[PDB]
């Protein structure tokens, strides 16, 4: 996926003001609550019977902020989005047996979250971008499933 | 299926746009020809500019076809019924865009309506979003 | 919505398959994870080789469940329900999936009935599957 | 996409073998059929309300040949499909109007068509090798929209 030079430092510029401690958890609640047959996947996570319970669990919080950081480490390699989550897809993959249209899921809901989160700054323009590194990212962590 | 707290919610978040309907389906429409070009195939007809009169016009009738959606939420169905059979006949748009549309529509409520915008909200918004693509592609084949 | 020649085209089709329903079952299912291997991570616990114990006995559940399908082709969500439950509540398999393996059905079925699998009776069949993985998806939210 | 050269190998094989000409309005025919919406492209075909009238059309059978001429042309270069495509591409975007994902609908009924015309020959690996050819054709003439 490519991102203009104007697009690179739009996305660039929004990400350094995103609340690393909340939207990560954001983004993963609200995808266990608008999808929630996602939970599945985090049983060990105790309680996700409400959505009051979703987001506020400490685990998906704490869980949310790593795979922000994992988001941020895409985005400081926007041209090698594929080598950056190689181990990763390896790990949903073989580990965790993720079914990789999630990642899509995960990465239009952090679309939105973003949206929520910043208002009228969150232009359409700016949407285009992230919808490009989000796909981008999805694609990356899908590429080493086999 | 839409349970009732899904209509109460679709309600006040529709409710809340209110007069801007037509100007947030206009802009939910620039988001997704931006963000998925392929979207513009459906109109070549169209000056698809930022501003373009003929985006705010559709985004009226989105908008409008929306409300009305909202309004008849217990039997859409019936209520979308000529709108159904122009898109098997006539418009022919693929299921897959209706996606796309219901995601921009999703982004221009959250940077808009923050305060509407929550996760029970937000998956509600999703349901009846769906929902309504479902019905109008219910005659295609 | 299944018209009769659909119904038609459906029974005369899936009758011919026969006996061979849970061979063909687990045949779709084989193509299915060949072609598309992001289907695999639902089976983590599935020898998943070329002929394995477990793929043919899940290939005729698979196939049993269209045959009763068929069997009920009037009233498929209530003929359906328990395994939506089932599917809604424990196997949450995405809904993209489903298509997978409906095309690799459709494809098994072409490889094995050639004078059956008319363009009529293809376009039935795609219908058939789509409705079928309507309803074992209907009720997860 | 990227197909192995043992896929390589069966992928040509089995082309060499089909009639290219038959094949392909057999294909468009039961596009046509099967998802029906698609006949917004083809107006000027004529008569298209039925199976019969779809399949038995001259203009379907006519086109059908020219499609599968350029999709049997790009199988010459199975490594570069996005270049072979890329005038194609601008085509179908910029004078056609036509959604990309009409291209993968195609994909998987020439599949289907396919497996009817050899049966068994068409085996699960077979299959295998001409679905990641089928995508990579849809994403090539996909990949110069804008
Ligand atoms: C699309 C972007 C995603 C990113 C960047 C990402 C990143 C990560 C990271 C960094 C970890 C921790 C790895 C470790 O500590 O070794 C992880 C674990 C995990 N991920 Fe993802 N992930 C993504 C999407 C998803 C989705 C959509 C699902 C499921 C619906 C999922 C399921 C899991 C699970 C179950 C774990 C293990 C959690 C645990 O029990 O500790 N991931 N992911
Ligand atoms: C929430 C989803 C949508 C709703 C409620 C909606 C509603 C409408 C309505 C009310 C009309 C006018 C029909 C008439 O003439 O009576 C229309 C037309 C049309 N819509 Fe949809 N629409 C939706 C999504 C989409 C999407 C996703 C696309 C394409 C990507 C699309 C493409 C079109 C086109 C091309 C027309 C004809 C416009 C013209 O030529 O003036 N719509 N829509
Ligand atoms: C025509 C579509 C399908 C039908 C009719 C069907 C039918 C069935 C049936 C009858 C069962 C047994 C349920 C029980 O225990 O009572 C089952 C189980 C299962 N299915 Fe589906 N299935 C379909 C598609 C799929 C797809 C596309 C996937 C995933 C890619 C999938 C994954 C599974 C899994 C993981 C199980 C549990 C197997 C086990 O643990 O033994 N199925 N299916
Ligand atoms: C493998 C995928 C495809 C290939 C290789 C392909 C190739 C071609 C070629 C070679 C032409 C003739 C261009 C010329 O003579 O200048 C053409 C025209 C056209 N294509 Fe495609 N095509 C594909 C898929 C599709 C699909 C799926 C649709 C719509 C459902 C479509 C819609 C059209 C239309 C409307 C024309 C013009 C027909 C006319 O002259 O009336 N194409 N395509």
């Amino acid at each position: 996926v490519h991102l203009t030079p104007e697009e690179k430092s739009a996305v660039t510029a929004l990400w350094g003001k995103v609340n690393v401690d909340e939207v990560g958890g954001e983004a993963l609640g609200r995808l266990l609550v608008v999808y929630p047959w996602t939970q599945r996947f985090f049983e060990s996570f105790g309680d996700l019977s409400t959505p009051d319970a979703v987001m506020g669990n400490p685990k998906v919080k704490a869980h949310g902020k790593k795979v922000l950081g994992a988001f941020s480490d895409g985005l400081a390699h926007l041209d090698n989005l594929k080598g950056t989550f190689a181990t990763l897809s390896e790990l949903h993959c073989d580990k965790l047996h993720v079914d990789p249209e999630n990642f899509r899921l995960l990465g239009n809901v952090l679309v939105c979250v973003l949206a929520h989160h910043f208002g009228k700054e969150f232009t359409p323009p700016v949407q285009a971008a992230y919808q490009k590194v989000v796909a981008g990212v999805a694609n990356a962590l899908a590429h080493k499933y086999h | 299926v839409l349970s009732p707290a899904d209509k109460t919610n679709v309600k006040a978040a529709w409710g809340k746009v209110g007069a801007h309907a037509g100007e947030y389906g206009a802009e939910a429409l620039e988001r997704m020809f931006l963000s998925f070009p392929t979207t513009k195939t459906y109109f070549p007809h169209f000056d698809l500019s930022h501003g373009s009169a003929q985006v705010k016009g559709h985004g009226k009738k989105v908008a409008d076809a929306l409300t009305n959606a909202v309004a008849h939420v217990d039997d859409m169905p019936n209520a979308l019924s000529a709108l159904s059979d122009l898109y098997a006949h006539k418009l022919r748009v693929d299921p897959v865009n209706f996606k796309l549309l219901s995601h921009c529509l999703l982004v221009t409520l959250a940077a808009h309506l923050p305060a509407e915008f929550t996760p029970a909200v937000h998956a509600s918004l999703d349901k009846f979003l769906a929902s309504v693509s479902t019905v109008l592609t219910s005659k295609y084949r």
